[PDB]
Order: structure tokens, then C-alpha cells, then sequence
């Protein structure tokens, strides 16, 4: 992209681990920007590099480094990682003659206690009451992704194989299965509404879709499970005269 | 700290302005930003401003007065689409990284033409046994309350757009693991509609 860019899109490490992070700055930007977001605040400043330096760093400590090259892409390494290094990191690219901070799409790290605490999403479709369809002459379709851990999934839905966004609200964030535990997993719910006429045409096939970010073939895995890879997972229905 | 907002959420009603505020304490500012924050997502610029008064783009509007050294954004016609984390950011002086408060979510709230409160039950269409209770078509001033039960699970409100017959409908959902949950219960937690269906 001529964009912002970023890598890798996700990393799951464990305590003490150390991560590197990549940014390349939109085209025609030469100032790079790095930030820490944590969930419900805002991105925080780690600090920027302009002409190979850091011109201003943050409230970050020494195992937050940096470096830019001479080409303006610019690489976060983070060491001794902690639990609460946890967040979306952002780069942000400017130039030293406009008013425009952009940012990168982000590179999400879990930081977590074993590996053991990651699994990838179960996904069922839930068909709609014929209570609903007499009452309404509509037909909401529930997608529920549940069990998964780290908490990012990307849900989507697919009718007679074209995604679909109209009539469609998926909960903004995954709740907690099990809110008193730090490596607790997590749900997700959407829902999909549409005519009763459409839901009654058994040729009308509904599929929910969830991404998984988890683990890649760099990471080791004992254990008897499957490896909870990166992975998509969907489920569906088939419409129905009822 | 250097840049304040409130965290919210506000809400606004569909159609109606919405109003953001942010104060900062240095003096020396010189640009200002509003981002939007959409779930899952980066802050995307959405306007920048450096002297005093008004500036227009469409239905947004930012307003600077650095002697009482507050920023605001004003959302004429508020969307459904514009519900999002709003996020003020401050340059002191030239070149430097942007400071960003904290961010305001603002919820964008329709009418609901003719609600229908009502709860149903789902069956999963890989087997029977398993099922989600849907809480529907209620006024967009029904709470929507977090379950007490730690094997209940009920989300927050959700609103879905038809847009090709312009409705809009609010919903929640809840699911339990347990055999003793039943959907009449599920909802009781929240104070709901004293006219809402309940079939099965």
C-alpha cells in the first residue's frame, strides 16, 4: 500500500519474550510516530523518529527502543515483555510541512502467561423463531463465536456466497466467559435480519464467518489439541418453508 | 493530564447534533485534530484546525478558541454511521507527536418507528439442544442490563440497519450453558417494556 503499513498484523508472546514491530510510512511522509492503545483509551505516545533519530520519547522505559532507517520505515522493538504490554500498537506518519498525523492499520500483541491460554473460536448459527417470523414477518439469524482467546476474531456474514452488511450488527466487543480471569476466553455475538420471504427460501444459504488470530509455525505446541493456528471458522444455515 | 475529554458514552439521537468537547492546558498549542475510532479499527484523521473559530467539512464542524484553550466538534445530522470513539489529539509547536486525550464514544441513537418488544428463542441449526434467547424490537430507551449470573451471558444492545426498507431495530442476546435458564427469564435483570411478547 502506499498507506501507512504495518507488521505483522497480530503477535501472542509470553512473559519475558521480546517482540519487533515494522512501519512503513505513507508515501511522500518521512516522520514516524509510535503509539500504545490500550482498550477504552487513548493511543499514548512512545516516541518519534525523524532523520534516523528519536526526537521525542514518551513516558516509555528502556525496553521500548526504536529505530528508523534511512528509507523512513521504522522498526518497535519491545523486550521483557510484561502482561500488561497487551495493546494495539500504532504507527502514525507525518511530514515536517503538513498538518496530517495517519495512522497504520496497527499490530495487535497479547501478551500472555503460556500458549496453552490460546484457542481458536467455536461459531454455531442460530435460526430464527417461527414466533418472530408470524409476529414480524422478519427473521434474525444470531452467529455466537465462543471459547476463543487471544480476544481478536473478525465476524462476517454470507448469503448465497456474497458478504452482506445490510441488516447486520455485530457487538462491538467480545465479552469476558469469565470475567474474574486474567486469560479468560471470550464471545462474540452478530446478528444477521432479514424478510421472512428470503429466510423461507430453502435455496437461501446464510454463513457467519469468523477470523482467528492466533498462533503461526513459529511457535512451538505440545499439546494433545490442535494447534490454535490462525484460522477461520464458519458455520451456517439453510433457509426453510416452514 | 495534557488533554481532557470525557469518556461517555454520549448518546444523540439520530438526526440530532452532536456535540464534542476537549480541553487542553498548554498554551502553547498550536494544531489540534479530531479522529474517529470505529471498533476494531485505527483512528482515521477526521479534522484538523489552528485558528480561532469555526471550520466546516459537510456535517462537521470544529471550533478552536486557544484563550480558553478548548477544541470542539459539532456532528450536524447525526448517523447511525458517525457511533464511534472520538479522539481529540494537540501538536504543541512544530513537528512534535500528537497528544491524545482519552476519547469520547458517542452512540448515535435511532427511532424506533413501531416497536415490537419482544424475546425469542433460537434453536443452533446444527442440533436442537442448544439455543439463544434474542431480546428485540424494543424502544431505543430500554437498558439493555448485564446479567447478574456467571453462566448467564447477555450482550449489550445492537442496533441493525435493512436499508433497503429503512428500518432499524435494536436487539440483545442471551445464552447460558445451564439447563435451569429459560428465555422468559433471561432478560428480567434489565428493566424491559411491561408490553413485551414473550411466545417461547
Amino acid at each position: 500500500d502506499a498507506g501507512v503499513t504495518q507488521s505483522p498484523t497480530h503477535l501472542i508472546k509470553t512473559r519475558g519474550q521480546q517482540v519487533t514491530l515494522r512501519c512503513s510510512p505513507k508515501q511522500g511522509h518521512d516522520t514516524v510516530s509510535w503509539y500504545q492503545q490500550a482498550l477504552g483509551q487513548g493511543p499514548q505516545f512512545i516516541f518519534q523518529y525523524y532523520e534516523e533519530e528519536e526526537r521525542q520519547r514518551g513516558n516509555f522505559p528502556d525496553r521500548f527502543s526504536g529505530h528508523q532507517f534511512p528509507n523512513y520505515s521504522s522498526e518497535l522493538n519491545v523486550n521483557a515483555l510484561l502482561l500488561g504490554d497487551s495493546a494495539l500498537y500504532l504507527c502514525a506518519s507525518s511530514d515536517t510541512v503538513s498538518y496530517e498525523q495517519y495512522f497504520g492499520p496497527g499490530t495487535r500483541l497479547t501478551v500472555t502467561e503460556d500458549l496453552k491460554n490460546v484457542f481458536p473460536p467455536e461459531v454455531a448459527v442460530f435460526e430464527p423463531s417461527e414466533a418472530e417470523i408470524s409476529h414480524t414477518q422478519k427473521a434474525t439469524l444470531v452467529c455466537l463465536a465462543t471459547g476463543f482467546y487471544p480476544d481478536h476474531v473478525e465476524l462476517s456474514w454470507w448469503v448465497n456466497g456474497k458478504e452482506v452488511h445490510s441488516g447486520v450488527c455485530t457487538d462491538p466487543q467480545p465479552l469476558k466467559e469469565q470475567p474474574a480471569l486474567n486469560d479468560s476466553r471470550y464471545a462474540l455475538s452478530s446478528r444477521l435480519r432479514v424478510s421472512a420471504t428470503f429466510w423461507q427460501d430453502p435455496r437461501n444459504h446464510f454463513r457467519c464467518q469468523v477470523q482467528f488470530y492466533g498462533l503461526s509455525e513459529n511457535d512451538e505446541w505440545t499439546q494433545d489439541r490442535a494447534k490454535p493456528v490462525t484460522q477461520i471458522v464458519s458455520a451456517e444455515a439453510w433457509g426453510r418453508a416452514d | 493530564k495534557e488533554v481532557e475529554q470525557n469518556s461517555g458514552p454520549l448518546s444523540v439521537p439520530e438526526g440530532a447534533i452532536a456535540s464534542l468537547n476537549c480541553t487542553y492546558s498548554d498554551r502553547g498549542s498550536q494544531s489540534f485534530f479530531w479522529y474517529r475510532q470505529y471498533s476494531g479499527k485505527s483512528p482515521e484523521l477526521i479534522m484538523f484546525i489552528y485558528s480561532n473559530g469555526d471550520k466546516e467539512d459537510g456535517r462537521f464542524t470544529a471550533q478552536l478558541n486557544k484563550a480558553s484553550q478548548y477544541i470542539s466538534l459539532l456532528i450536524r445530522d447525526s448517523k447511525l454511521s458517525d457511533s464511534a470513539t472520538y479522539l481529540c489529539a494537540v501538536r504543541t509547536n512544530s513537528g512534535y507527536a500528537l497528544n491524545f486525550g482519552k476519547g469520547t464514544s458517542l452512540l448515535v441513537t435511532p427511532h424506533i418507528q413501531k416497536p415490537d418488544p419482544a424475546v425469542y428463542q433460537l434453536r443452533d441449526s446444527k442440533s436442537s439442544d442448544k439455543s439463544v434467547c434474542l431480546f428485540t424490537d424494543f424502544d431505543s430507551q430500554t437498558n439493555v442490563s448485564q446479567s447478574k449470573d456467571s453462566d448467564v451471558y447477555i450482550t449489550d444492545k445492537c442496533v441493525l440497519d435493512m436499508r433497503s426498507m429503512d428500518f432499524k431495530s435494536n436487539s440483545a442476546v442471551a445464552w447460558s450453558n445451564k439447563s435451569d435458564f429459560a428465555c422468559a427469564n433471561a432478560f428480567n435483570n434489565s428493566i424491559i417494556p411491561e408490553d413485551t411478547f414473550f411466545p417461547s
